[PDB]
């Protein structure tokens, strides 16, 4: 019920400065781009599987856990490294 | 829980719908095919927490990757086309008949 | 605050039926954006709140956002808006009709099936550790770490050949 | 595609059957699927022309719902019961909605209008691959779960697959489309015996493979795609007629070689099982295959067509592509009837 | 399975939480554990038609474990005749059951 | 198909501590050893059978020796204890951390009078056998008997016979 | 310096499971009767409720087991009030 | 030589790219190298997230103890002693 | 009771964002060697009052046009719900990736405005500010995936009873030389403010809210930082105390931000998005490795209530 309160809230008063507002009165494409917004997917992915950390650290197989970080962060690098080898990240047409 | 479980397969089903017709165009097509997978996510963590099993539960994370990277390849594909004809309309594919 | 699932879950209904008639791509990503967020508060209802956020954080953030990006990039809203929103906003209307009497008909033939109307509240939780800690689903999707290391390896290689794809793809 | 994206693209390929197949995870399978579909796209895609783009969305969004709809069925089955894994206790509208989507993978009928526009749209180096390494996974699936499954509609999708690709092959010039049919008509086979013994869905499998890479290497020799451009092969290189007449008769299924023995002992199985009347139909519905592909061979071998002049210009040349594999599989095709028992 | 690599390796990657009952991270048991238990151990030494018809008495009671369509329903036809009770004047919930009591 | 056994309110009618969070999570420690050969016992019960209405007696046993230890720590050392608790239920989580120099006095007044010592690190997190005097029961899933496996085929592996029996390919 | 920090929360961390460690029997007895008394009341209104009906049963167990069976909040909470229900189910997910 | 100059020119032309590859190598080798690592695995199945269900005296097992306070049984002084 | 606490928690910020706006012109005007305003009320404490009243007398799809600055606004006023200070309002596990989220969702607003407006010419900077947001949150996010394997829970008041003894800024600092930055990206602060520097749709009111929104982000950002690499005195006795501090570090931040804004120069897009994708990621990755390390190569991994 209090999140529910405090976003009632918020939007009810953000409403009533609008409802001010309006009563006191009286294109080709670029490869670069959508290249960039796969970028941040595939990041946002590795993002999803990397951030259980804080639970998956206090298990007892730490030689897995410190293993499977290290190959996902490097194999990730690894791709970076490509896309700007083949020229992702220069901008000049 | 069944109500719910119901009601999410409906909307899986009206998402099968969306894509298996048109309105001429495609982006229509593939939102329709990320709502599929969200009902599919859904659904699934829903079982899982419910059953309060815990090991099946990087099956959501699993299939959700892979959707988004699905689409990804989708929207590539649209914008090459967009990019070569002059729009995404699909009437234009009208080719391959031959 | 019984009637929290159900209302959630044909709110989602009615995001994909949205979706499925097909209407201006403007006001079908709303629909997709409504859908993803009720369809987290109900995972959040049940109580995967690592997931609920994560969907938050990724579905959203990551996906809905490179959609409307390409999209607007991407596309052109040509005037094929013979009230054609209009339109399908009645047999929207009608459809939604349609699905309120056809499950007040179901409910007749089947009772302790398909809904359980007169006691909707009950049968949402079955059980639940009481003094249990560590039961929360940070810990299965940890696993991968520990255990399933196969989901995580997979994943990566997905993504380890995504890039490779997009970019050979868009050339 | 530089050789680093060419060796990984190739290393999904060659990983998402292994996975699909050693996996005992539904959702295991399902990403193997997802591997293949997404590691091909490119390889279609590769010359980024008009047509390529097309049929690179057809097979995408075809193949997409499919595997969302497989996904469904494993979810189900999971509130069902709770395994990952099918059971004989599930309902059986879940291994319906399996069937129908495995076909429309496959290219089976009614799901099957969308095979002959892709290969016609693509080359042949990757319709080959599409067409016999695509359709190995998806078979892997059933081979699991055959006893368990719907024989009416299995048997009504083969025949109908049976039905539809030979008529529309009777008319197809286009030898990628020919190739196309064919093989949605030997899946239909397959499909047809497969609830009884999985292991002869496997043999015709191997053996369209192998009437089937050895045609699209000697086509990839030429690229030529038409008729009237594969006639001019008597006096381009006029070698491979002595094997390609062959081929096309075994895949056909001529007695004496081997194509027959097939849909033979298939047709004991399902008259040991009493189904003779649908075994009478594919038998007497093969022989539209064997028709068109006879009006090939006459176009190749049996009658000489005009050529063109330049062909001289190109005789006063050589070629060494065509490899060894190709003269071993057309043999071990052909001329291997004597050998059938030691194949069952 | 199809190729049993995994088996001749005598190794396992996704095989080892197939089902509900396997071994959970911090051993939080799952709901029908017990019922699985029983249901696989009945299912083992014999193959497919023997356990789906010899099997039932123990999978049947696995399956309602799992859903519960008997017990939503007795409870279902219990809550009708209480309200049509409570309609017609015959019934007078107590307190345990109408709003408060004597707890621990 | 099938009764139910269950037992009556009126009886497993003991009186309960009805003491707080706080001053049992304060008093634990000593408890730990204190009053533990009873609770250990009772955990043993409960994990062997899995019936409650089984494992009934070893509770009220249990809330007599609790009662008779919060009973002491009422005569000796009462005000040492209130502080504490009213110390710790201060803070949200209820933390060890915010009263040190509140509890080892406590501690030292309950040894002085009485020869309990607070238990050091983790000895209260290993397994210890308890002596008994009642059985161990087998079967109590209450299954049944394991249909019989299948008669097993043997015999020295010789070969075929007249080949392999296919029309006319004999070899 | 957050080396040795860590180590002594894990020291705290240990202190306080082993409090909860000596604390779960009784709390677990405690609930085991508490249950058992919402099934008795459960039982003894059932009787009355639904004794005018025929060929009805009074707790038959819907299994053929006789194996005890971790009781549903449904079943327990499903003749007291949406307060308690609620209570239950959105306890810890509607913060505190 | 070759290494030496190659490495004196980054260290001025782009640094960053040391840094992040140093830290990698300290991060992937110092594991291996220092004495306090297995430490963690003891101390995270120390912890007692669960409860330890007891066991019988139906034989003659000398080492689990009576009782928790007896010292017949698995010991983590070090834990303290740290 | 929670009315009241909403409304302490809703009034004073807006009161606080206003001021701020004035802080900003004077500080500015200072380092400018000039004064700033001091006549409209005494050394002008009424300007941001004007300036409300102005633009709510300014005259100008409804349903873009409203739900955009609505959602930025609320999203900025949520994401102050479950801060500590030092007891917060709402104790959420998952608190900073419920601000993350929330954070991130603005560039809906941003994008819907764009998609709205036919020209071209917005949708150029749409697309570029978006991208630069999202490349930016990215490490946003990365920099506490990698930190907050120091306290085994994300939760944001683990990070007190941590900092106890020490702060979080005397490690990780070559983390908080990169939060103290892409938090000057997600609020298209300076120095990567082009999405208002190069100008060729925002009425009065609507800019109005947007402005309340960035500089509210502002506000929010600058005590994430002090709540997390700066760590101020939890004595449990004095919550006055811990408000305090961290009131005082959070002004100091948000005078930094001013420092910045007089001092440097704007950044190219390119030249900016080479910074991360060069500069920043690398680096993010190898040390969120290294901090996975830390708690393995040495006893300190930490616990999880
Ligand atoms: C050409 C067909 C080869 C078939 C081989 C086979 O697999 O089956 C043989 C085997 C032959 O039966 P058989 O009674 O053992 O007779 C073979 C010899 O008499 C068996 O006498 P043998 O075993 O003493 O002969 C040994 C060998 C002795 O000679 C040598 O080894 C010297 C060669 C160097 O003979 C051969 O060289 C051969 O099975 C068959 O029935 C073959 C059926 C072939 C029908 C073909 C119809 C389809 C064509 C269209
Ligand atoms: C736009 C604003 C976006 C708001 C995003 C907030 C999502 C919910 C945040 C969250 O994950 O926490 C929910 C809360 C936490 O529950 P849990 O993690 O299990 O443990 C808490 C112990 N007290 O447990 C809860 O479920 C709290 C109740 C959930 C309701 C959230 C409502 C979100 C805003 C709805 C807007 C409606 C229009
Ligand atoms: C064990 C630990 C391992 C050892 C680690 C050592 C310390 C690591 C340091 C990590 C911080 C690295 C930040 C960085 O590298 O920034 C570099 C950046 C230049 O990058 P670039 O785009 O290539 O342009 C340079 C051309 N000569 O520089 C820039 O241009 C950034 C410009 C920033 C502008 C904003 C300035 C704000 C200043 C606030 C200071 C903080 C208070």
């Amino acid at each position: 019920m209090n999140l529910y309160t405090v976003i009632f809230i918020n939007i009810l008063l953000s409403l009533t400065l609008i409802l001010v507002a309006f009563w006191l009165p009286q294109l080709p494409f670029s490869m670069k781009f959508f290249l960039v917004a796969i970028t941040f997917l595939l990041f946002d992915l590795e993002i999803a599987l990397l951030l259980p950390l804080p639970w998956a650290i206090q298990t007892i197989k730490t030689s897995t856990m410190m293993i499977m970080a290290f190959i996902l962060v490097t194999i990730l690098s690894l791709g970076l490294a490509y896309e700007w080898t083949q020229k992702g990240l220069e901008w000049t047409e | 829980m069944p109500s719910t479980f119901f009601n999410l397969t409906m909307a899986f089903s009206l998402s099968l719908l969306g894509t298996l017709m048109f309105r001429s165009h495609l982006m229509s097509t593939l939102l329709c095919l990320e709502g599929m997978v969200l009902s599919l996510f859904i659904m699934t963590s829903v079982t899982s927490l419910n059953s309060n099993s815990m090991s099946s539960m990087p099956i959501p994370i699993t299939i959700l990757v892979f959707a988004a990277c699905e689409a990804a390849v989708g929207l590539a594909l649209l914008v090459k086309v967009s990019n070569t004809y002059g729009t995404d309309y699909v009437q234009n594919l009208n080719l391959l008949q031959c | 605050m019984n009637n929290y699932i159900f209302v959630l879950s044909s709110l989602f209904l009615v995001g994909c039926l949205g979706l499925a008639l097909k209407p201006s791509l403007i006001y079908g990503g709303l629909g997709l954006i409504v859908s993803g967020f009720v369809g987290c508060l109900m995972v959040l209802g049940f109580g995967g709140s690592f997931l609920g956020l994560m969907v938050f954080l990724i579905y959203l953030g990551g996906m809905l956002v490179v959609f409307g990006y390409t999209t607007a990039m991407a596309t052109e809203e040509y005037p094929e808006t013979w009230g054609s929103n209009w339109l399908i906003l009645g047999f929207l209307v009608l459809g939604v009709i349609m699905e309120v009497f056809l499950i007040c008909v179901l409910n007749y033939y089947d009772e302790v099936g398909v809904i359980n109307l007169d006691g909707l509240g009950d049968w949402l939780m079955y059980e639940v550790d009481d003094v249990g800690v560590m039961l929360e689903g940070g810990i299965g999707v940890a696993a991968m770490y520990s255990c399933a290391t196969w989901m995580m390896v997979v994943a990566g290689w997905s993504l380890f050949a995504g890039i490779f794809i997009i970019i050979e793809i868009t050339r | 595609m530089n050789p680093i994206t060419l060796a990984i693209i190739y290393f999904t390929i060659f990983l998402g059957p292994v996975i699909t197949m050693s996996s005992t995870n539904l959702m295991l399978m399902w990403v193997g699927l997802e591997f293949s579909l997404l590691a091909i796209i490119p390889m279609l895609i590769n010359k980024k022309n008009p047509r390529s783009t097309e049929a690179a969305t057809k097979y995408f969004v075809t193949q997409a719902t499919a595997s969302m709809i497989i996904l469904l069925a494993i979810v189900l089955n999971y509130k069902q019961l709770g395994t990952w894994m099918f059971q004989q206790q599930t309902n059986g509208l879940i291994l319906n909605m399996t069937l129908m989507a495995l076909s429309m993978k496959l290219g089976l009928a009614p799901f099957h209008f969308w095979l002959p526009e892709v290969t016609q749209g693509i080359p042949l180096h990757m319709g080959l691959i599409l067409l016999t390494w695509q359709k190995i996974a998806p078979l892997s699936i059933l081979i699991q779960i055959y006893p368990l499954l719907n024989s009416t509609i299995i048997l009504m999708l083969a025949i109908t697959s049976i039905f539809m690709g030979a008529w529309g092959g009777l008319n197809q010039t286009q030898m990628r489309k020919i190739m196309a049919y064919s093989s949605i008509a030997h899946m239909g086979w397959m499909l047809a015996i497969l609830p009884y013994n999985p292991s002869l869905t496997l043999l015709n499998l191997m053996i369209y493979i192998i009437l089937t890479a050895p045609m699209f290497m000697a086509l990839m020799l030429n690229n030529s795609m038409t008729i009237n451009s594969i006639s001019l092969l008597w006096n381009k290189t006029p070698a491979m007629l002595t094997m390609i007449s062959l081929m096309l008769l075994s895949l056909g299924g001529l007695p004496p070689l081997t194509g027959f023995l097939p849909k033979w002992i298939i047709i004991t199985e399902l008259m040991k099982n009493n189904c003779l009347i649908m075994a009478t139909l594919m038998a007497m519905m093969a022989l539209l295959n064997l028709f068109f592909y006879t009006r090939l061979i006459y176009s190749t071998s049996l009658t000489m067509f005009p050529t063109n002049n330049n062909s001289k210009m190109m005789t006063h040349q050589t070629k060494t592509k065509p490899n060894l594999m190709f003269s071993t599989l057309a043999i071990m095709s052909t001329m291997t009837l004597p050998l059938a028992p030691q194949l069952i | 399975p199809f190729l049993d690599i995994q088996k001749k390796l005598g190794i396992s990657l996704d095989r080892h939480f197939m089902f509900l009952s396997a071994e959970q991270p911090y051993k939080n048991a799952a709901r029908c554990h017990a019922f699985e238990k029983e249901w696989i151990e009945c299912a083992h030494g014999i193959g497919g038609t023997r356990a789906k018809k010899e099997c039932k008495i123990e999978f049947d009671d696995f399956e309602e474990c799992l859903l519960r369509y008997k017990t939503m329903r007795r409870m279902h036809d219990i809550k009708k005749q209480r309200e049509k009770l409570m309609k017609e004047g015959k019934y007078t919930p107590p307190p345990h059951h109408s709003g408060r009591e004597e707890p621990r | 198909p099938g009764i139910v056994e269950l037992p009556t309110l009126e009886e497993l009618k003991v009186e309960e501590v009805k003491v707080s969070s706080a001053v049992l999570k304060a008093a634990a420690h000593h408890y730990g050893a204190q009053c533990d050969k009873t609770n250990k016992e009772f955990m043993l019960c409960r994990w062997e059978e899995k019936d409650p209405r089984r494992c009934l007696k070893e509770g009220k046993l249990v809330n007599g020796c609790a009662l008779n230890f919060f009973r002491q720590i009422k005569s000796h050392c009462a005000e040492p204890f209130t502080e504490y608790w009213t110390c710790l239920d201060y803070s949200n989580m209820q933390l060890f951390r915010h009263c040190r120099q509140q509890q080892a006095k406590f501690d030292q007044c309950v040894l002085d009078k009485l020869g309990w010592v607070r238990p050091d690190l983790g000895q209260l997190s290993k397994v210890t056998k308890v002596k008994t005097d009642r059985p161990l029961p087998e079967n109590p899933y209450h299954s049944r008997a394991r249909p019989e496996p299948n008669p097993v085929i043997e015999g020295d592996l010789k070969p075929a016979k007249h080949g392999t029996r296919f029309f006319f390919w004999t070899v | 310096r957050m080396m040795r920090w860590n180590q002594e929360r894990r020291r705290l961390l240990i202190e306080d499971l082993e409090a909860r460690i000596a604390l779960m029997p009784l709390f677990q007895a405690e609930k085991d009767r508490r249950t058992l008394q919402i099934l008795r009341e459960n039982l003894e209104e059932e009787a009355i409720i639904m004794k005018d009906v025929p060929n009805w049963k009074v707790g038959e167990s819907v299994f053929h087991t006789t194996r005890w069976v971790p009781p549903l909040i449904g079943e327990m909470y499903g003749l007291r009030t949406k307060e308690e229900m609620s209570n239950a189910n959105f306890g810890f997910t509607w913060y505190t | 030589g070759r290494i030496s100059a190659f490495l004196k020119n980054a260290w001025a032309k782009e640094p960053v790219l040391v840094v992040s590859f140093s830290v990698w190598g300290l991060a992937i080798i110092m594991p291996m190298i220092s004495p306090y690592t297995k430490y963690a695995s003891m101390i995270n199945k120390a912890t007692p997230y669960n409860y330890p269900v007891p066991v019988r005296d139906d034989g003659n097992m000398p080492d689990v103890p009576s009782h928790p306070q007896d010292p017949l049984g698995p010991s983590l002084d070090w834990l303290k002693n740290l | 009771m929670f009315f009241i606490n909403i409304l302490t928690l809703l009034v004073p910020i807006l009161i606080a964002m206003a001021f701020l706006t004035l802080v900003e012109r004077k500080i500015l005007g200072y380092m400018q060697l000039r004064k700033g305003p001091n006549i409209v009320g005494p050394y002008g404490i009424l300007q941001p009052f004007a300036d409300a009243m102005k633009l709510f007398m300014k005259e100008p799809s409804m349903s873009l046009f409203i739900i955009a600055p609505t959602l930025s606004l609320t999203l900025a006023l949520s994401l102050w719900v479950p801060l500590p200070m030092p007891h917060p309002l709402i104790n959420l596990n998952l608190g900073i990736l419920f601000i993350l989220a929330t954070s991130s969702l603005s560039v809906y607003s941003i994008l819907w405005s764009g998609w709205a407006s036919n020209s071209k010419y917005s949708l150029f900077g749409a697309l570029r500010a978006v991208a630069q947001t999202i490349s930016y949150e990215v490490t946003m996010a990365i920099i506490l995936l990698s930190v907050l394997l120091m306290n085994g829970s994300y939760s944001l008041q683990t990070l007190i009873t941590t900092q106890e003894h020490m702060w979080l800024l005397l490690p990780a600092w070559p983390m908080a030389m990169m939060w103290f930055i892409s938090t000057l990206a997600e609020t298209n602060r300076a120095p990567f403010d082009l999405t208002e520097g190069e100008s060729e749709e925002y009425a009065a009111g609507p800019f109005a809210l947007f402005f309340m929104a960035e500089y509210t982000n502002i506000i929010l950002m600058n005590a994430l930082t002090t709540i997390i690499f700066l760590g101020p005195l939890y004595y449990i006795n004095l919550p006055e105390l811990y408000s305090t501090n961290f009131m005082m570090e959070a002004l100091l931040l948000s005078s930094t931000f001013l420092w910045i804004r007089a001092s440097y120069p704007r950044f190219r897009y390119d030249q900016l998005m080479h910074l991360l994708w060069k500069n920043f990621l690398p680096l993010t990755l190898a040390l969120c490795m290294w901090h996975i390390s830390l708690p393995i190569f040495t006893a300190g991994v930490p616990p999880y209530m």
